[PDB]
């Protein structure tokens, strides 16, 4: 929804401060892995560079 | 903001431009010398920002007036140079042009590449802005071009050179200015641009490229452009100029592929070999080899093609013991087309008479024609079997045997001419069926011949009042397709007289549509001479006046891409007012045939046809599937097939019939298992209606044509070379299919055999210089250009390794992966000759 | 789960630590070796040392005895230990029995020593693979961190193994080793198929029949590289 | 049947050079588009029956139309229909409704006042699924992929060749591969290959994130996956691309993690759709993940995912191809020797080459140059390539 | 180093002008108006009219539809909770309108008091809530769609190498049904449940498909996504109604495909966990065994991760027999190769024993993939016959190419 709002208000700049929280090195499975944070990671990664190309979004 | 160097340079420029206030002697030479030096230094460098030009933002009005008053000599020329360089960045188009026009000549090379490009653009703008009212301005612009073109040639800027030379409408200098390393680039540029440029510049560009290729002695390419121009004199000139016998054999192969048969004088050595190659007698033999390479000698049977073992036998042993005539005709077309050109069939060769005896009248003609169409390109072999069926008890089927002859002699020619001899005594036959068979066989055997004797022999049929309407229509179509793309005044005048003397009541029939056909078939690809044709046809009254005008408009612009004609045709289609919708149908076919010249135009014609289908009236809905079939013959694009499958279930019987024929034509010879499954599903769904079953079985036969080794594409040489005979054949079939019930489902199934006139095979049989077959490893893939205008042969990717002979699907090309051999023709299509490489060392 | 000990068999009978020991060889610089009728040659990818580093201590071709030399690929310290043990064993064999140690015997000893470090837990296997060349008859053998030795007409181990061997099989012909210069040129070409610097990163050692070792100076190797380039210049 | 809804695409205009040929082709496109506009504008303008049919049917049903769930069919014209509030009503089925379309659980249009069955709603597609369908095909084509010949060939044999040429598969007897996982280091061309195949394919394309198929409410995850795959079934020739399957494809394991068990349930529904009870039909699945070793074995096993296409870091020839493709639109100088960038062992991927080209362009713009040089590329290499910290051991190995 | 200077407006104008501009402006404008034109066409057509249940005109042609609309009235469905029976003359009836409310109403004069029994569902008018018509008992729609009603084309001859598994399966799901007399004579109650477990792709779902193919009884393929409902307790009710429907059919078969979805391990240290899924699993446990005997409902359960199942579910009173599918032996793998290469256009000299031995630890799915890859290799180079070399290349591509990192130099450790 953040990226869809940025596209609807294009051009746009998204500032993601302190990306260590969501963005850190991906873990394996097991109970140690945060999993859901990695899911948000993957969704953001595709959003900013995936099948659909962002236009005028930095 | 600026920097220390930038500020100092700005101060120097301002001082130099401000010193020009007064008329001191040591001002104009020093200041203009300094400005010239700085401007030349900055412009004759990399594409860095021209710092003097950025700093310079003054007004030249005082400079222009002083130019007017000071120093009629070279100082005003220096000022002109400076203001031209300044105005190249600004918008001073006319002034910036005339500064170089009348100022210091020097040279355009002394300024820079960007200056040359901007001057070229301004010169093109002025030339387009200059009419024939005065030629005074044209000459100095020509002098500017005299130096602009070599600059581009030497700096790999052939793009701008070609563009400028097209704007000035003069292209002669390319003959004397093209180098050895750049001829391919400009030649490809022209051969690609010809399709999109409108008349008459396309023909001038084509002959310019022809002259360039003649100058560089690329004779096969010269032949390709000559057939593009469709003029025999330059073809003869190229034939005489061909001093290499291997290139002579190659051009004979291509002439036979295009079906152009030019008389060869005895002065040329190896005349007999060239003549026999051009007659294409060898092709069948090679085809046989082809088949025995793929282990597809064994012909098929309609029962296995329909795959009755898979269809749900809802009625078992009680509803399939009755053999209706129409399904028998469909099975004949299948056990023909599918097994055609393989030299053998398991049901029409050993059980001929028994098969034919369960056919009535029209079935007799259809099966007799299919008997010849089961063996292609074997005149003697075909006639050895056709003679007995010509000697049949039911002499009415004699005409069918002639079709067999006409369908066996198709794609080949003999010195003794068995077809002409066999039909000379049968053309004048009083029986309608006999004369019909005679004229159809003569036309099919002599497609693209343009021989005067046959035309003169066919002339009296038009004036024969006794001859029936369908005889007249078949005679007109045969005359047109014997004289494809020639604008023969004799045939044109004969058909015009015949239609003028024809009465309205006799014109109201469907077969009268075939009267403009031959007329139109006389004028394929030549829209210049059709102003007189439309003026002559304007005498007849509407609605058939508009019908004939539309049809000749289609035939004139076959593949031309003239968007104005397409706009007129779309206006005709969109006019919402039976016979009135015939104009819209012909115009829809016109959009199809004009747009099929270019891939881009064709793919947009797809969207236009979709819009027509989803928003048009019944007649347009019936007409569109024929157009879709015309657009993508033997090109099983999945989107087209999906649309046709969607509309095969339409509640309008005519729309479904046309969609089924579009399946048959578009997927013809591709052996598409998906298309075969969809056709089987359609046969299962339409199991009740005889007409839908007949046409779906016809489509299955078309898609299994030659076991997947035959195509009906009217295009050759990377789809760039049009085929007049094939275009004529599809045009006849489609216009006859505009009325499926009366013609196709009526008395005129034989018209379908006109597609065999377009029947052309696909192989990769490779011959040596002595014409023996030669297996060569070949890299086959899609011709998707991964570059722009680099001149590459589309940089074939999707590679696969094959051993010749090879089968190439539509849209996929081939290349020689071995440097051991060099092909005379770089376009690896059909039969080719590979010269052993003299450069290769073991 | 079966790769944290050397004495545990995997469910499919794999000694995974032994297999992991070969990756240390796979991380080493390429060492090639061939045998001729009268010579045994072996080139080494001599990777460039730092500007201030002395290259004398960096030795990959080591002579086990006057009749046999050895070039390793893998961990350098394990290589030093194995080379020292091989020298000691060859001297001991010459002490016990008068005749000098055969290259086959020294390779057998090295392979057994490497194997005996893969049979016991709490003892890391040697992470080196060796090429041992010598005369008794020119013989070339290759060891393995697992502890298996083999006789080869031509190998190459280390970083470039598949590529250099692929070059080697369709280059090692009877006429290729017909001349000593031809064999050395073949070694140089095989090493140049991987070491893409030329000359400066090539070290070839040649042992002739009943002769001594001779490390090729970077002028004879330069001359052979120039000759190879001249021979390959026949393409144009 | 509801055949495929293939994405629309304009014909490719080449050459890409700013020349007159490009102008002519683009103006031909403009011409045909204007023809379509003129026809579609004058069509309804000249429109002078079924209006009685509409004035009867629409008046009888009335507006607004409620959307309910069919539960039971009692009589030929009576049905128990549950409204969205969960309240069941015994309503009547009006005559203008196809009785063969009514099935239990179907979405049914009811009158607002008497809730009588006035029609049946056909699509009733979750908005989170209809957004997965691709309408505008991506511009990237197979000509924009340097190297990767083996990978492209495998993907074409899997998801492209069966559509165009099922003859080979039917003749030999193979069932064509119906599952492909594109795995490898990031920036190698997996998503690029998905874009290329979407551009080329004539079948409907569904793009998934592997994380948008996951919902808040307890049972909506697997239900959404089932809806997506059913929609793929509807448009028979279909390709379902699930980028970053790592999000749900992670290996199954036992823990409390009340959300993770729903995660595993969603992935279980996915693998049931791929290969479980009942056939899957003519729908291909393309999956991409950076880390494949962390995926559950039951998901990437054959039969569910038939092919595992590896995307390695580009080699010298592949890297040269990437540089040639990505500098095609550039204006290279004569002093540029791309080879120095292609050689060395920087372990640069296709995305790295793209960034190198972009940064070289920026470097040229810094010196006010519209043409790049060798020095700009050399500077860009070090400026952009600084990604990994050490990645290597010390001088242990000789 | 030298700092990067800013890009002034004059510099921007020069860079965007001092270059290709003969056709750049025209090309860019043409592209922009092309996009705008495409938007115009899409907007102006822009309908794609949604299909609605509009019957053909001849089907309805009914002007009496309005008469049905105004005359007939809607009825809310509600089950009669109780019969008050005040004096058997003014009996009163307590009904429950699903979730709306509960009411005390009387029947309309159309229906008879004896025709309205306690507990059944009836239609009530929306104004006075009076009973108007009895209704057939509720049948959940998704539960009836959970049935198969269409036997798949997977016979028992398409499952190779699992002879013991097939025989033990038929001993629980086929033999006690077709010939029950072979058991009661020996006084043996056959197992009423089977858990199919093993490595993925070993053939559990294939065996379930074969069972459904030749069941001859009611087969219910339970969807794991429907027992998982949004609302609390709806999955448990789903299980109850599913088991009731199974009991209505005579000797029904139920196949809980992929039971790990709703067959997890019960827990509370996770501070809530699933709960609802655990409650549904507990109700399934209750239905399988316990009070209220399950009846003649043989239960099929398959999962390729059985160690995560609840021990209560794994207890041999619910899943009595535990059939294990293991990696096929050499003979089984030869049988699988012959099964999957039966329809292929291959040579007659293919040594399938060789290929089976070349895939030591491989499931049947991997064998099928090997056969398909051999066909693909035979198609790539356009040969119409798949030879032995194609199968060997397929085996290398499928098994060896992804098995492990034990390279040939590392594979030299064995001889
Ligand atoms: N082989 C290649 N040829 C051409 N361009 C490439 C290639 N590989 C990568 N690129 C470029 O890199 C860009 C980004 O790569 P891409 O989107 O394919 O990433 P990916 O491999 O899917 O990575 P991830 O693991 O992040 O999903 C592409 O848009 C393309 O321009
Ligand atoms: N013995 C066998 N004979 C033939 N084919 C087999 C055999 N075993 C497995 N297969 C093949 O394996 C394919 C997939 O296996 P299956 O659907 O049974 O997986 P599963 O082990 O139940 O896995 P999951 O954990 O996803 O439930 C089947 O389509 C079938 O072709
Ligand atoms: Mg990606
Ligand atoms: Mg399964």
């Amino acid at each position: 929804e953040l990226f869809v709002m940025a596209r609807e208000h294009a051009p746009s700049i998204i500032f993601m401060d302190e990306i260590d929280s969501i963005g850190s090195s991906r873990l394996e499975g097991g109970s140690g892995g945060d999993s859901e944070v990695q899911r948000t990671m993957l969704e953001l990664l595709n959003q900013l560079d995936g099948f659909e190309a962002t236009k005028n979004i930095k | 903001e600026l920097s220390e160097e930038d500020k100092q340079l700005q101060d120097e420029l301002e001082m130099l431009v401000e010193r020009l206030g007064e008329k001191d002697t040591s001002l104009y030479r020093p200041a203009l010398e300094e400005l010239r030096r700085q401007i030349r230094s900055s412009t004759t460098s990399m594409t860095s920002v021209p710092k003097p030009l950025k700093f310079l933002r003054p007004h030249y009005g005082k400079l222009k007036e002083i130019y007017e008053n000071m120093a009629p000599g070279e100082n005003k020329r220096f000022a002109a140079d400076i203001i031209s360089v300044l105005a190249m960045t600004m918008s001073g188009e006319r002034e910036c042009l005339k500064y170089r026009l009348v100022g210091s000549q020097e040279e355009l090379a002394s300024w820079g590449h960007e200056y040359v490009r901007h001057l070229a653009g301004e010169v093109a703008k002025e030339w387009q802005e200059l009419d024939d009212a005065e030629k005074v301005q044209r000459e100095p612009l020509l002098t500017l071009v005299k130096e602009i073109v070599p600059y581009n040639m030497a700096h790999n800027a052939e793009h701008e050179a070609c563009d400028l030379l097209m704007e000035i409408e003069q292209v002669d200098m390319l003959e004397k200015d093209i180098d050895e390393n750049a001829y391919a680039k400009v030649c490809l540029y022209l051969t690609s641009c010809v399709n999109y440029v409108p008349e008459p510049e396309n023909s001038a560009l084509l002959r310019c490229a022809l002259g360039v290729f003649r100058k560089f002695s690329r004779f096969p390419e010269a032949l390709r452009l000559a057939l593009m121009l469709n003029d025999m004199e330059l073809v003869e000139d190229i034939f005489t100029s061909c001093k290499d016998v291997v290139v002579q054999k190659q051009m004979a192969f291509m002439l036979g592929r295009h079906g152009v048969f030019l008389e060869l004088s005895e002065d040329v050595e190896e005349y007999e070999d060239l003549t026999e190659i051009m007659s294409n007698v060898q092709l069948n033999s090679n085809f046989l080899a082809l088949a025995r390479e793929l282990d597809i000698m064994e012909p098929k049977v309609p029962d296995d093609i329909y795959k009755t073992h898979l269809e749900n036998n809802r009625f078992g042993g009680s509803g399939s013991q009755v053999d209706s005539a129409r399904m028998n005709l469909a099975s004949s077309f299948v056990n023909g087309f599918v097994n055609a050109a393989f030299g053998q069939d398991k049901l029409l060769t050993d059980d001929g008479n028994k098969w034919l005896y369960k056919n009535k009248d029209h079935g007799m003609l259809s099966a007799a024609a299919s008997l010849g169409m089961i063996l292609l390109w074997d005149v003697d072999g075909g006639l050895t079997q056709i003679d007995k069926y010509l000697y049949s008890s039911e002499d009415y089927i004699k005409s069918g045997a002639l079709l067999a002859c006409g369908i066996v002699n198709s794609g080949v020619r003999n010195e003794c001419d068995p077809a002409l001899a066999l039909l000379s005594d049968y053309v004048l036959h009083n029986s309608n069926t006999m004369r019909l068979g005679s004229i159809f066989g003569l036309g099919l055997a002599y497609a693209g011949s343009n021989r005067e004797d046959v035309l003169t022999l066919l002339l009296p049929v038009m004036g024969d009042s006794k001859s029936s309407m369908e005889v007249a229509g078949v005679t007109a179509l045969a005359c047109g397709m014997i004289a494809v793309g020639s604008c023969n005044g004799d045939v044109t005048s004969t058909i015009l007289q015949t239609i003028m003397e024809k009465s309205e009541t006799e014109l109201k029939d469907t077969y009268a549509r075939w009267l403009p056909l031959g007329l139109g078939l006389n004028h394929l690809g030549k829209g210049e001479a059709i102003e007189a044709i439309l003026a002559a046809l304007e005498v007849v009254s509407e609605p058939f006046r508009s019908f004939a005008n539309t049809l000749v408009d289609v035939c004139a612009y076959a593949g031309s891409g003239n968007v104005l004609k397409v706009q007129q045709l779309l206006h005709i289609c969109s006019e919402h007012f039976a016979d009135m919708g015939a104009h819209q149908g012909v115009a829809v076919l016109g959009i199809a045939l004009i747009a099929m010249g270019e891939e881009i135009g064709a793919e947009m014609a797809l969207r236009t046809f979709g819009h027509l289908l989803r928003y048009g009236e019944p007649t347009l809905r019936r007409a569109v599937p024929l157009a879709l079939a015309l657009i993508s013959v033997s090109n099983p694009r999945l989107n087209i097939l999906d649309t046709l499958s969607k509309f095969s279930h339409d509640a309008d019987p005519e729309v479904s019939y046309n969609s089924i024929f579009a399946m048959g034509m578009v997927g013809s010879g591709t052996n598409n298992a998906r298309l075969a499954a969809m056709l089987r599903q359609l046969a299962q769904y339409h199991a009740k209606d005889p007409n839908n079953l007949f046409m779906v079985r016809l489509a299955q036969g078309l898609t299994h044509l030659g076991k997947g080794t035959l195509t009906l594409c009217p295009y050759h040489s990377d789809r760039q070379l049009m085929s007049q005979v094939a275009v004529a054949g599809l045009l006849t079939v489609l216009v006859s299919f505009l009325d499926v019930r009366n013609i196709i489902l009526g008395k005129s199934h034989y018209v379908l055999y006109g597609l065999v006139a377009a029947m052309q095979p696909r192989m990769l049989v490779t011959f040596d210089e002595e014409l023996r077959p030669l297996p060569v490893s070949v890299r086959v893939g899609q011709a998707v250009d991964v570059v722009g205008q680099a001149g590459k042969p589309k940089t074939i990717t999707g590679f696969q390794t094959h051993t010749t002979p090879v089968l190439l699907a539509h849209g996929e090309r081939a290349e020689l992966a071995t440097e051991e051999f060099l092909p005379v023709t770089p376009i690896l299509e059909g039969f080719v000759i590979l010269r052993k490489n003299p450069n290769y060392d073991l | 789960s079966y790769d944290r000990a050397i004495t545990v068999f995997s469910p499919d009978g794999h000694l995974f630590q032994v297999e992991y020991a070969q990756e240390a060889v796979k991380k080493g610089s390429t060492a090639v070796g061939v045998r001729g009728r009268d010579i045994v040659v072996l080139g080494v990818e001599k990777k460039s040392v730092a500007k201030l580093q002395d290259e004398r201590t960096v030795r990959k071709i080591c002579a086990l005895d006057d009749n046999v030399c050895m070039a390793f690929a893998g961990l350098t310290a394990d290589a030093r230990i194995v080379i020292n043990r091989a020298r000691v064993e060859c001297q001991s064999h010459r002490l016990t029995v008068e005749d000098p140690v055969t290259v086959e015997y020294i390779t057998r000893y090295i392979a057994s020593l490497k194997q005996r470090y893969t049979q016991s837990n709490g003892r890391r296997p040697f992470g080196i693979s060796a090429l041992i060349v010598g005369f008794d008859t020119p013989r070339l053998y290759q060891t393995d961190p697992s502890g298996t030795y083999h006789a080869w007409k031509a190998n190459a181990i280390g970083r470039g193994a598949k590529s250099v061997r692929e070059f080697l099989e369709k280059n090692y012909t009877d006429e290729a080793i017909e001349t000593d210069d031809l064999t050395i040129k073949l070694v140089i070409k095989a090493l140049l198929e991987v070491v893409q610097s030329g000359g400066k990163n090539i070290e070839l050692a040649v042992m002739r029949r009943d002769q001594s070792l001779k490390i090729l100076n970077p002028e004879e190797i330069e001359k052979y590289v120039a000759e190879i380039e001249k021979e390959k210049e026949e393409n144009e | 049947t509801k055949g495929p809804d293939a994405a629309s695409k304009l014909p490719l205009v080449t050459p890409h050079t700013q020349c007159r040929l490009k102008l002519l082709k683009l103006e031909r496109i403009k011409d045909y588009l204007l023809m379509e506009e003129e026809f579609i504008r004058n069509q309804e303008q000249m429109k002078p029956k079924q209006e009685e049919e509409r004035s009867k049917v629409d008046d009888l049903r009335g507006t607004p139309m409620s959307v309910g769930t069919l539960e039971e069919i009692i009589d030929d014209n009576h049905a128990i229909v549950s409204t969205s509030v969960g309240s069941e009503h015994y309503v009547s089925i009006l005559s203008f409704v196809d009785k063969d379309l009514l099935e239990p659980g179907c979405s049914v249009l009811l009158n607002h006042k008497v809730h009588a069955v006035i029609g049946v709603l056909m699509d009733d597609t979750d908005p989170l699924v209809t957004v997965m369908k691709v309408e505008k095909a991506p511009q990237e084509t197979y000509a924009d992929i340097g190297g990767l010949d083996n990978q492209i060939q495998e993907i074409k044999e899997s998801v492209e060749l069966p559509l165009t040429h099922p003859e080979y598969y039917e003749e030999m007897g193979i069932k064509p591969p119906k599952g492909v996982i594109l795995y490898g280091p990031p920036g190698t061309g997996k998503t690029l290959l998905a874009k290329a195949v979407a551009n080329q394919t004539s079948a409907t394309f569904l793009r998934v994130v592997g994380s948008e198929l996951i919902q808040k409410y307890l049972g909506d995850g697997p239900k959404l996956v089932r809806e997506l795959f059913r929609v793929a079934e509807e448009h028979a020739p279909s390709i379902v691309f699930i980028d970053e399957i790592d999000a749900i494809g992670t290996k199954r394991y036992d823990s409390n993690s009340g959300g993770e068990r729903e995660i595993q349930r969603t992935m279980l529904e996915l693998l049931n759709q791929l290969d479980g009870f009942d056939s899957r039909g003519d729908v291909k699945v393309i999956m991409a993940t950076n880390r494949i070793e962390t995926l559950d074995p039951a998901l990437i096993r054959p039969g569910r995912i038939d092919r595992k296409i590896e995307f390695p870091l580009p080699d010298e020839k592949t890297k040269k191809r990437i540089f040639q493709i990505h500098t095609s639109r550039m204006t290279l100088a004569d002093d540029v020797t791309l080879d120095d960038l292609i050689m060395a062992k920087d372990d640069l991927s296709g995305a790295d080459i793209k960034a190198i080209c972009t940064e070289a362009g920026l470097m040229a713009l810094r010196e006010r140059r519209m043409k790049v040089t060798n020095e700009d590329f050399k500077k860009s290499k070090e400026n952009v390539l600084y990604k990994k910290q050490e990645g290597t051991p010390e001088g242990l190995y000789l | 180093d030298k700092p990067i200077r800013a890009l002034d407006e004059g510099d921007i104008a020069l860079l965007k002008t001092y270059g290709q501009s003969t056709y750049s402006r025209q090309i860019k404008q043409v592209e922009d108006d092309i996009q705008q034109l495409l938007k115009k066409i899409n907007e102006l057509t822009g309908i794609k009219e949604s299909d609605t249940g509009l019957a053909p005109p001849a089907l309805w042609d009914l002007a009496a539809d309005k008469q049905t609309l105004q005359s007939e009235q809607p009825l809310q469905v509600a089950r009669c909770t109780k019969i008050i029976n005040a004096d058997s003359e003014d009996p009163k009836y307590i009904i429950n309108v699903k979730q709306f409310a509960k009411f005390v109403v009387d029947l309309s004069d159309q229906v008879a008091p004896t025709d309205i029994e306690e507990g059944m569902r009836v239609g009530v008018d929306r104004n006075k809530y009076q009973i108007h018509i009895p209704l057939p008992p509720k049948i959940d729609p998704t539960v009836t769609m959970m049935q198969v009603e269409e036997k798949p084309d997977v016979t028992y001859s398409d499952v190779g190498g699992c002879k013991e598994q097939i025989e033990k399966l038929r001993e629980v799901v086929e033999t006690p049904l077709l010939h029950p007399e072979r058991f009661v004579n020996l006084g043996i109650e056959p197992p009423k449940g089977v858990l199919l477990f093993g490595p993925p792709g070993t053939g559990k779902t294939l065996c379930a498909r074969a069972v459904a193919n030749r069941t001859d009884a009611c087969f219910i393929r339970v969807i794991g996504s429907e027992l998982v409902q949004k609302y609390v307790g709806e999955g448990a009710r789903m299980v109850r109604e599913l088991f009731e429907m199974a009991r209505t059919k005579k000797a029904c078969l139920i196949f809980f495909d992929e039971i790990d979805a709703i067959g997890g391990a019960r827990f509370d240290d996770g501070a809530g966990g699933d709960n609802e899924v655990q409650r549904t699993m507990l109700e399934l446990i209750n239905q399988l065994d316990g009070f209220d005997p399950r009846g003649n409902i043989k239960v099929l359960m398959a999962t390729n991760r059985p160690d995560t199942l609840d021990p209560a579910l794994m207890r041999p009173g619910r899943l009595d027999r535990k059939i294990e599918f293991s990696l096929p032996d050499l003979e089984g793998r030869t049988h699988i190769f012959k099964i999957h290469a039966r329809s292929m256009s291959v040579e007659r000299d293919i040594r399938f024993e060789l290929l089976a031995r070349l895939c030591p630890n491989s499931t049947g799915a991997e064998i099928r993939s090997v056969c398909t890859e051999a066909g693909m290799f035979a198609i790539r180079a356009r040969r119409k016959i798949a030879t032995e070399k194609d199968f060997l290349e397929a085996v290398n591509k499928v098994i060896k190419s992804y098995a492990k990192f034990s390279a040939t130099p590392r594979y030299m450790t064995y001889n």
